[PDB]
C-alpha cells in the first residue's frame, strides 16, 4: 500500500 | 487573449533499471526554464537571467536543498519500485495483418519494442522497406506501419515477421497474389 | 536530449491565467499514468492495473497548483508580463486499427505543438456533431515544453461516413479540419 508521491516545488520570495 | 503560462516538471531519469538514478525538476515560464535542480549538480542553477533570485534564495536555505536532494529517493526511487509491478510488467500483444504496395499493418502493442522483417519468397527484404516511426495512440498502445516498395512476381509469396517482448514466438503473416 | 532506458514525469505541473485553469499528472514513457480532477479533488488513473494497485492522494496535487500560481506570479513581475506565444498546432488523423467495414474500430486525433495548453477538440460524423463515443486525454509535456493532446471517436466504419476532427486554438488563424477517408 505505498502511496506514490511527487516532487514538492520551490516558492519564490516575490510577495 | 492574454495568457501567462507556468509548468514544474520533475523528471527522473533510469538507466539500467535503478542503477543509475537522476532527478532533473525544471521551473518553467511560458516555454522558458529559468530555474531548474539536477542531482547530478547537487544544488539549483538559474538557466537563463530570470532565475538567480529563485535560484539563490532556494540554495541558502538549508531545509529546501535537503527535501530536493531526497526526492531522488523519495519520489524517483520510490516510485520506480511500483512501476515494476505495474507499468513494467504491461505485455500487450500485437495485431499484424497485411493490405494492399503492401503495407505490415502492426496494431496495439505495449511496450515500443517491436521488429518488423519483410520476406520475399526465401529471402528477407532489406531495401526497399519504408517504416513509419512508432505511432503512440495515447491509450498506453502503440501502432506501426511497415512498407514493402515491390510487388513485381505472381508466384512469389510475401510475409512479414513481427517480433515482441510479448511474444515467446514471433507473428507470421502471409499475402499472395 | 538526455539518454535513459526510461524517463518518468512524477509531477507534470502545470497553472496558466487564462480562465485560471491548471493540471496535475504524472507520465511514464510517454504515457499518462493519472490526471487529478482539480475541483472533484480525485486521482484518475488510465488504466484498470493502476486503480488495482496504486494510490495518489489528490491533495499534494492541490498543494503544488497553488506554489505554481504563487510563483507565476512572481515570475510575471519579473519579466515584465511577458506572455506566451502562441504556437501553430500541428493535427493528424488516423485510426487505431486497419478499418474493416463492418467491424468496431476508433479514430484518433493527435494535435501536437500546443502552447499555451488551451485548445478545442471536437469531432463531427457527416453534417452533424458527434458527442457520444468521444473521449480526450489531458495535456502531454513534451521536450520542448509545449504540450500534445489526443482525441478519440469510437465508430464503426461504413460506406457513407468521412469523418473530420476540428481544432480550434489561438495560433491557428482559422479552426482546423483534419480529414479521414475510410477507403
Ligand atoms: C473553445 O470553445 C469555447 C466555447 O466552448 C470558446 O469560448 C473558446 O474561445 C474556444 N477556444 C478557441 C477558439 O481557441
Amino acid at each position: 500500500g505505498q502511496v506514490e508521491l511527487g516532487g514538492g516545488p520551490g516558492a519564490e520570495s516575490c510577495q | 487573449p492574454e495568457d501567462f503560462v507556468y509548468q514544474f516538471k520533475g523528471m527522473c531519469y533510469f538507466t539500467n533499471g535503478t542503477e543509475r538514478v537522476r532527478l532533473v525538476t525544471r521551473y518553467i515560464y511560458n516555454r522558458e526554464e529559468y530555474a531548474r535542480f539536477d542531482s547530478d549538480v547537487g544544488v539549483y542553477r538559474a538557466v537563463t537571467p530570470l532565475g538567480p533570485p529563485a535560484a539563490e534564495y532556494w540554495n541558502s536555505q538549508k531545509e529546501v536543498l535537503e527535501r530536493t536532494r531526497a526526492e531522488l529517493d523519495t519520489v524517483c526511487r520510490h516510485n520506480y519500485q511500483l512501476e515494476l509491478r505495474t507499468t513494467l510488467q504491461r505485455r500487450v500483444e500485437p495485431t499484424v495483418t497485411i493490405s494492399p504496395l503492401l503495407v505490415c499493418s502492426v496494431t496495439d502493442f505495449y511496450p515500443a519494442q517491436i521488429k518488423v522483417r519483410w520476406f520475399r519468397n526465401d529471402q528477407e527484404e532489406t531495401t526497399g522497406v519504408v517504416s513509419t516511426p512508432l505511432i503512440r495512440n495515447g491509450d498506453w498502445t502503440f501502432q506501426i506501419l511497415v512498407m514493402l516498395e515491390m510487388t513485381p512476381q505472381r508466384g512469389d509469396v510475401y510475409t512479414c515477421h513481427v517480433e515482441h517482448p510479448s511474444l515467446q514466438n514471433p507473428i507470421i503473416v502471409e499475402w499472395r497474389a | 536530449d538526455i539518454v535513459a532506458d526510461h524517463v518518468a514525469s512524477y509531477g507534470v505541473n502545470l497553472y496558466q491565467s487564462y480562465g485560471p485553469s491548471g493540471q496535475y499528472s504524472h507520465e511514464f514513457d510517454g504515457d499518462e499514468e493519472f490526471y487529478v480532477d482539480l475541483e472533484r479533488k480525485e486521482t484518475v488513473w488510465q488504466l484498470p492495473l493502476f486503480r488495482r494497485f496504486r494510490r495518489f492522494d489528490p491533495q499534494f496535487a492541490l498543494t503544488n497548483i497553488a506554489v505554481l500560481k504563487h510563483n507565476l506570479n512572481c515570475v510575471i513581475k519579473r519579466s515584465n508580463s511577458t506572455a506566451a506565444t502562441n504556437e501553430v498546432p500541428e493535427v493528424t488523423v488516423f485510426s487505431k486499427s486497419p478499418v474493416t467495414l463492418g467491424q468496431p474500430n476508433t479514430l484518433i486525433c493527435l494535435v501536437d505543438n500546443i502552447f499555451p495548453p488551451v485548445v478545442n477538440i471536437t469531432w463531427l460524423s457527416n453534417g452533424h456533431s458527434v458527442t457520444e463515443g468521444v473521449s480526450e486525454t489531458s495535456f502531454l509535456s513534451k521536450s520542448d515544453h509545449s504540450f500534445f493532446k489526443i482525441s478519440y471517436l469510437t465508430f464503426l466504419p461504413s460506406a457513407d461516413e468521412i469523418y473530420d476532427c476540428k481544432v480550434e486554438h489561438w495560433g491557428l488563424d482559422e479552426p482546423l479540419l483534419k480529414h479521414w477517408e475510410p477507403e
